[PDB]
């Protein structure tokens, strides 16, 4: 009896028990069977994975684990091209020289033969659309003419399974994915909590068997604390964990101990940034924190606990769509930020103009479609577009504007998921008017006033809170405030606040009141 | 510019016969 | 022979080796004139190796002019009777017709995607072996499937097929050994519709509906009926009628009525061979040019069918439009408007749908005049028609039904769905007394 | 490899002079897994040889073939656990995130204008040779130097 695999226990993975199991009963179980039934069967044997998914996944690994520690023979691997020479027709001529060990060898040993593999990596960069293909005719297209004409080809070859592996999978010719030429797209993704703990469970396996690991590190906590790592990222985490706990262990003169691995996450993930989420993102935005004032920012932030709490539990309603009207200088971006950092969302990229600049629409458009993009990976997500009249060009003056970018903008705003995922777009802007004017509130599914500082009660229990006027003088701003009303918002408080307090401590008060005359007039 | 040709070029055969 | 297989460095071994191919058959030509045992040539993949002479583009090399030694060599000045040639091609058109006019090769044959009952043979000659040993069930009905499979051809065909052995082995199959089991009674019986589901895309993708349809569609009173009666009327016309073999119909009604998913469901219930939803959505940042491009290369392998059936969804985002002050991208208005009223070739049929929020911006660019006909959506105008919609969905009990219903009927109503459902999610998410408050006191400012 | 070296007119001459590199490296690694020596691979300028291959900065990048030959030596089916490769840009942020993410390049290092201690070492470096040999002492103040030189690089 031939049976290719005499022992796989679990082999340098975790997370993908759904997908190596679909993968290995598609092309493996042919393989593994009594021959007698499948003969009477009358079936071919799949051949063809792809992978396609985004970098630092694990698929080259699952490629190599399987090509190689799973069943027995050595694969031939071609490292992105290695195919393409300087000279006409060899170039063609490598890809029949990786298959003609296995064509004659299926020829002269019938149906029973030992497996042979090719693991193909960066196969786009080989092959890519024919017409489309580096000018009118294309360099790289009689590569391609040959691969498909060998892998499905007339000889009828049985014996093979090829491994393609991707990060644009689009690019790859509708006519090579066909079945049987390769069976099966599988996307890799990020991974899910239990999955992420499994990586940690591995890597730190070999740690642990020996008793170098402290008890003081529980690895769920550690999977709390990384949502969305890749695992690429994930085996850095515990690497520079090593790493300093060797620095903290020592010209050189390495001081010879025995050494134990603690707070590695705690140290290091501030240090590393991810493809999900970061902590720091948020700093920038909000410099001072939110200090509550009153009861509207209770109002305001309570709705977006609120709905974001609505997105997570419900269905029928995968999207959801909001923005955030305020005046001018009334924080919008600090209430946005602060509605994701409390709703904790595993996934949160800020779409800002900031980060886009001299940017022509077109570019722009991408990046903003390459935001969402990401976001519909992962299973739910939060995203925030600001100051969206900036991100869309916009001046009253003559008024102009880029048309693309509005309507790739609310397309995606009235865009839906694949099912079972699910979002909120949060905007900001100053105005709503123009926006109904130019027909895209209705999309946003609610909105939110943010009011401004109507009264020097709410004005002075603020500075109660920060805590730069000390009461004596502000028993002063007190009588001045009293019986007035007050239009500032305080973005542009907190500038008054320095512009007072730089000069002399006894015109302090007196600049910073006289001062605040030009705004609420 | 913004130019990519990449090419090929073929052998004339010496005669050592 | 493979395709490029041909091709080699040194300057003539390319066509020396297809004199290689045709010295047997010429040298049995002369020897036996009349006849010979037929040497036959089968290309692959043809494309590459044969191409127009006049594009060196990306080659820099003259060995695209292999083409001309090789049609020099098949008619020739010497011709050679007694063989036969078939060339293999996924892209016809970038031939050199020079071997297309007849007699170098004949026939210019298009093999198209599989018909609903051919497709019913294709199953069962697989499936021959499978039932003749007795693997088949008797309940699995290939015709349930072939009526269930819209696009599928050939190896795409054959998928289901595949995997569906593999899922029926893999309980058998089953850690350290993976034994396999040795039970060898076994056949797969209804998981080819469960991979039929899943596991293949079918290549050309209208299986998803679920974006559009995320609630199928509620009947909700008189109205829906009406169009949907209006529209299984109008689309018999293309079917009886072979002098409009084009039919165009507009959805008009106010936002957030769902008109571009009943179009959907109308689709569906027309069961097409080929149907689509261009949508704006799949594109985004696409320039004007791309963006009719892509619109032409739709209708275009529309055509290909005997009929199809297309729908154009929120044609004013489409083109794009806004006011503030009119302003939109010109050449995909010239386009559609073209497109409405270019009658396909001899009688293969079509239907169009488009969809919008506004009619009025429209009745000046003269679209819905080049339309056949519209057909008006009507949104829900009052409590009793609401506490139908809503008592179908549930997520009111009767307390709630009532506590609604004493009010509303004073008032009227102007809504639509679309905004109805996220008005009772998000209404509904507080606590249990407040719920329906919310609900109303949203509906207060909302429907006024 | 001093910015580019690499890039030819001719096709696959490209990939060529980029896993010459490597191979240097790939045979030692299969005679010696365990105990072999590093070879580091220096780039000056990464930036060049490798931007973006997201279909961006035109037809596919520039020759994008060459990043993507070079992600997949580094990180692919072979360990390779014997190298380290610098890179240096002063345009980093072209880099595809699939070459810098976690094990073909960890770590990317900020250097930035320095504060005054640093500033003031470079001096005491650039000086010291020139002290030891006694050829100024001359009421020269390097605290004096480094903190009238704000920015300096
Ligand atoms: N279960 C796992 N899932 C994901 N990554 C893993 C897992 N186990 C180990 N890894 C680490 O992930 C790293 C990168 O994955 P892999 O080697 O497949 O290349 P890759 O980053 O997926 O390639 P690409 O960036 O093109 O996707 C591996 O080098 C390995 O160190
Ligand atoms: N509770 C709060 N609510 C709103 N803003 C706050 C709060 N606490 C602090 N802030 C400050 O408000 C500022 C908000 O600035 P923001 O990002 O809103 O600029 P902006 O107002 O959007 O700009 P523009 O006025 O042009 O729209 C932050 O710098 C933050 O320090
Ligand atoms: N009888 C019905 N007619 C129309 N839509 C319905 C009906 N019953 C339910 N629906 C719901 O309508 C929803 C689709 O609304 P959709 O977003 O398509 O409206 P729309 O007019 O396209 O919005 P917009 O004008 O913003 O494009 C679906 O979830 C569907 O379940």
């Amino acid at each position: 009896i031939i049976n290719p695999d005499w022992n796989f226990e679990k082999m340098g993975i975790g997370g993908l028990d759904k997908e190596f199991s679909d993968i290995f009963r598609r092309a493996f179980a042919s393989r593994v069977f009594p021959p007698e039934i499948v003969e009477q069967m009358g079936c071919k044997h799949v051949k063809g994975i792809l992978l396609y998914g985004p970098p630092g996944c694990g698929k080259t690994l699952l490629a190599r684990q399987i090509g190689k520690m799973l069943n027995a023979r050595e694969p031939k691997v071609v490292n992105g091209p290695e195919i393409l020479n300087k000279y006409v027709g060899e170039s063609e001529a490598n890809i029949r020289k990786l298959f003609a060990d296995a064509e004659e060898e299926q020829r002269r040993l019938g149906a029973n033969s030992g497996l042979h593999i090719i693991i193909f990596d960066e196969i786009d960069a080989i092959c890519k659309q024919r017409g489309s293909m580096a000018g009118s005719t294309g360099v790289h297209d009689t590569v391609v003419n040959q691969l498909l004409s060998k892998i499905d080809g007339v000889e009828q070859l049985n014996n093979i399974l090829v491994i393609g592996m991707t990060n644009r999978p689009d690019l790859i010719d509708e006519a090579l994915l066909r079945p049987g030429r390769l069976e099966v797209k599988m996307e890799i993704g990020l991974p899910d909590e239990k999955g992420r703990l499994q990586i940690l469970h591995i890597h730190t396996a070999r740690m642990r068997g020996h008793q170098l690991l402290s008890a003081d590190v529980d690895i769920k906590e550690l999977a709390v604390e990384t949502k969305n790592f890749s695992g690429a990222e994930l085996e850095g985490l515990v690497r520079a964990a090593q790493s300093t706990a060797m620095n903290r262990h020592i010209e050189k003169a390495e001081s010879l101990q025995v050494t134990r691995g603690d707070f590695l996450a705690s140290l290091e993930n501030d240090i590393k940034p991810a493809f999900g989420t970061n902590q720091e993102d948020y700093a920038s935005y909000i410099m001072n924190g939110i200090i509550k004032w009153g009861d509207p920012v209770t109002r305001v932030l309570d709705d977006g606990e609120l709905l974001v709490q609505q997105t997570k539990n419900s269905d029928r309603t995968p999207l959801v769509s909001v923005l955030l009207e305020g005046p001018p200088h009334s924080g919008k971006t600090a209430l946005a930020a602060k509605i994701a950092e409390e709703s904790n969302f595993p996934f949160i990229k800020i779409c800002s103009p900031d980060k886009m600049i001299g940017f022509s629409e077109t570019a722009k458009c991408q990046a903003m479609k390459k935001i969402f993009d990401d976001a519909y990976k992962s299973q739910l997500s939060c995203v925030v577009v600001d100051d969206i009249e900036r991100l869309l060009d916009y001046v009253p003056i003559g008024p102009r504007f880029s048309n693309l970018v509005l309507q790739a903008l609310l397309v995606l705003l009235k865009k839906a998921p694949p099912q079972g995922r699910k979002l909120l777009i949060i905007g900001t802007t100053s105005r709503k008017d123009v926006l109904q004017e130019m027909e895209m509130l209705n999309a946003f599914s609610t909105t939110i006033h943010v009011p401004n500082i109507a009264t020097g009660e709410q004005l002075l229990e603020a500075l109660e809170l920060l805590g730069n006027f000390k009461d004596k003088e502000r028993t002063t701003i007190a009588q001045q405030v009293k019986g007035k009303k007050v239009w500032i918002g305080i973005k542009k408080l907190l500038m008054l606040i320095e512009m007072s307090l730089q000069m002399d401590p006894e015109y302090r008060v007196r600049k910073f009141l006289a001062l605040l005359r030009e705004e609420g007039a | 510019m913004a130019e990519d040709a990449d090419m090929r070029n073929e052998l004339e055969e010496m005669q050592r016969r | 022979v493979n395709g490029p297989e041909i091709l080699n460095k040194y300057v003539g071994e390319s066509e020396a080796n297809i004199r290689k191919l045709f010295a047997d058959a010429e040298e049995e030509q002369r020897r036996l004139g009349a006849n010979s045992g037929l040497h036959i040539i089968i290309f692959d993949e043809i494309d590459a190796i044969c191409k127009q002479r006049g594009s060196m583009a990306g080659s820099t090399g003259v060995h695209d002019t292999v083409v001309n030694q090789l049609l020099s060599k098949i008619d020739g000045v010497e011709q050679l009777n007694n063989i036969l040639v078939i060339g293999m091609t996924n892209r016809p058109d970038l031939i050199d017709e020079a071997l297309l006019r007849p007699g170098r090769l004949e026939v210019k044959m298009e093999i198209g995607l599989p018909d609903e009952k051919g497709r019913l043979q294709i199953l069962h000659i697989h499936t021959a072996r499978m039932r003749g040993h007795q693997l088949l069930s008797a309940d699995v009905d290939i015709k349930e499937l072939a009526v269930e499979t819209k696009n599928f051809s050939g190896a795409e065909l054959e998928g289901l097929v595949r995997a569906a052995q593999s899922t029926a082995m893999n309980r058998h199959i089953i850690v350290d050994m993976e034994k396999a089991e040795s039970l060898q009674v076994t056949r797969g019986d209804f998981l080819a519709s469960l991979e039929n589901d899943i596991k293949p895309a079918f290549g050309t993708n209208q299986e998803d509906y679920a974006s559009y349809i995320m609630n199928g569609i509620i009947k909700w009173g008189d109205p829906v009926t009406r169009v949907l009666d209006d529209g299984e009327l109008l689309v018999q016309q293309t079917k009886n009628s072979d002098r409009t073999p084009l039919v165009s119909v507009l959805l008009e009604g106010p936002p957030h009525s769902g008109k571009t998913a009943l179009a959907a469901k109308i689709a569906e219930e027309s069961n097409f061979p080929f149907i689509k939803i261009c949508s704006p959505d799949k594109m985004i940042g696409f320039s004007e040019t791309a963006k009719c491009q892509a619109m032409k290369k739709i209708f275009d392998d529309a055509y290909k069918s005997q009929l199809s059936c297309v729908v154009v969804d929120d044609i004013e985002r489409l083109l794009d439009y806004v006011p503030i002050g009119p302003r939109f991208s010109n050449l995909v208005l010239q386009a559609l408007l073209v497109l409405l009223k270019k009658a396909p070739p001899q009688g293969r049929k079509l239907l169009i749908i488009g969809t919008t929020s506004r009619k009025d911006v429209l009745q000046e660019m003269e679209m819905l005049n080049a339309f056949s006909t519209t057909i008006h959506v009507p949104n829900i105008a009052t409590g009793e028609q609401l506490l139908e919609a809503l008592e179908l969905l549930g997520n009111f009990k009767d307390k709630e039904r009532t506590t609604i219903a004493q009010q509303v009927k004073g008032k009227k109503v102007w809504i639509g769905i679309k905004k109805l459902l996220m008005l009772i999610e998000m209404s509904l998410q507080m606590d249990p007394e407040y719920r329906v408050r919310k609900f109303l006191a949203l509906l207060r400012e909302e429907g006024a």
